[PDB]
């Protein structure tokens, strides 16, 4: 593969470019947020009965 | 007649509070009236008046 590319450098380039192109695009989709979701999940039941 | 008087003389009366919102200025003493809740024995149920 290595020396492959050692001759065909502009290739290299283009996987390079290829891979950029497309992570670069992909930080438009991401959302962004501080921490992600670590609190377990819960489920609340609840009912006044007055008086 | 022993039915409406079953469901008269067991009923759980709500019976608010003792100083609930709004009040008048000052009172500073607010408490839960607790009424009274439904029969229990044998022998409550024998008493219920007809």
């Amino acid at each position: 593969m290595s020396k492959f590319f050692i001759d065909r450098p502009i290739f290299a380039w283009v996987i390079a470019l290829v891979i950029m192109l497309a992570g670069g695009l992909s930080i438009l989709s991401l959302p962004v947020n501080q921490y992600p979701a670590i609190a377990p999940p819960a489920i609340a039941v609840q009912v006044s009965y007055p008086g | 007649d022993v039915s409406s008087a079953i469901q008269a003389q067991n009923v759980q009366i709500s019976s608010g509070q003792l100083g609930g919102l709004p009040a008048v200025k000052g009172q500073q003493l607010n408490a839960t009236i607790i009424g009274k809740t439904r029969l229990q024995t044998a022998e409550q149920f024998e008493n219920i008046l007809l």
